[PDB]
């Protein structure tokens, strides 16, 4: 979160 | 947040990336997230949107046609656009506002529709599904739900 999968 | 997120709608989002990636895109948007949600076939979204006659070849056909594929597909991790963000934040209140302690697949149709002007909302009017629409046909299913 949130930026890319999955953060 | 994503812990807050069901199953399925971690499903979706893990499913738009490659959406992306299949289609040599180097952002995850939201016209990904769209896909995902109906290839994904199972929840509240994908009801929804199969419910108004939108299908995976036609938001397939509309994002050739806008967008268009590079030249490879890009290894390691596609990073959201700044409207896949958004929608992604949004979709935390449509839960909240509907009575959801977890964001489900419909919480992230929901986003999608409330932030309202990138490519899958652009794809989904010329498709002929007006905003609105969309927004009362899934509260038409959630309120089916409740019997």
């Amino acid at each position: 979160w949130l930026a890319f999968v999955l953060v | 947040m994503f812990e807050r997120f069901t199953d399925r709608a971690r499903r979706v989002v893990v499913l738009a990336q490659e959406e992306a990636r299949m289609l040599n895109h180097n952002y995850i948007g939201t016209e990904h997230i769209l896909l995902g949600l109906i290839h994904e076939g199972e929840g509240v979204a994908a009801k929804s949107l199969e419910s108004l006659g939108i299908s995976l070849e036609g938001v397939r056909s509309q994002v050739e046609e806008i967008i268009g594929q590079g030249q490879q597909a890009p290894s390691g991790h596609i990073p959201y656009t700044p409207r896949a963000k958004k929608v992604l934040e949004l979709s935390l209140r449509e839960a909240l506002q509907l009575g959801h302690n977890y964001i489900g697949t419909e919480h992230i149709l929901l986003g999608l529709i409330r932030e309202g002007e990138g490519v899958a909302a652009q794809v989904l009017v010329k498709l002929g599904a007006e905003l609105t629409r969309v927004r009362q046909q899934v509260i038409q299913l959630l309120s089916g739900y409740l019997e």
